[PDB]
């Protein structure tokens, strides 16, 4: 459901989260499309304590490297 | 299955995010769901009973 980078938690803004195995993607519902989860595809609201089911992974920054 | 079995093969999900889902059709974010999933259950359960 969820996805938390550092103690913040990340809900896709419109997709959904899925994973082949060993890296996780987001993804239309419909067709199947997968992309790299950066800070524009995904919203963050929440303390990562109260979503039921939140796994661990980290989001991308598309400003940090330029 | 959700709504995907009628309109083409059936596909499975998980409740919670079916229930994310049919809640951001009506204007509500999602994240309103999943920090608040345990108290909708019961009221859930106490409109059937
Ligand atoms: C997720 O990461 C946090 C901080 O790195 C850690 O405290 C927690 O145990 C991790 N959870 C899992 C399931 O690995």
């Amino acid at each position: 459901p969820a996805i938390c980078h550092d103690g913040k938690a990340h809900f896709p803004r419109e997709g959904v989260f899925v994973s082949n195995g060993t890296h996780w993607f987001v993804t239309q519902r419909n067709f199947y499309e997968p992309q790299i989860i950066t800070t524009d595809n995904t919203f963050v609201s929440g303390n990562c304590d109260v979503v039921i089911g939140i796994v661990n992974n980290t989001v991308y920054d598309p400003l940090q490297p330029e | 299955s959700g709504w995907t079995f009628g309109a083409g093969p059936a596909l499975q999900i998980p409740f919670p995010m079916q229930m994310a889902y049919r809640f951001n059709g009506i204007g509500v974010t999602q994240n309103v769901l999943y920090e608040n999933q345990k108290l909708i259950a019961n009221q859930f359960n106490s409109a059937i009973g």
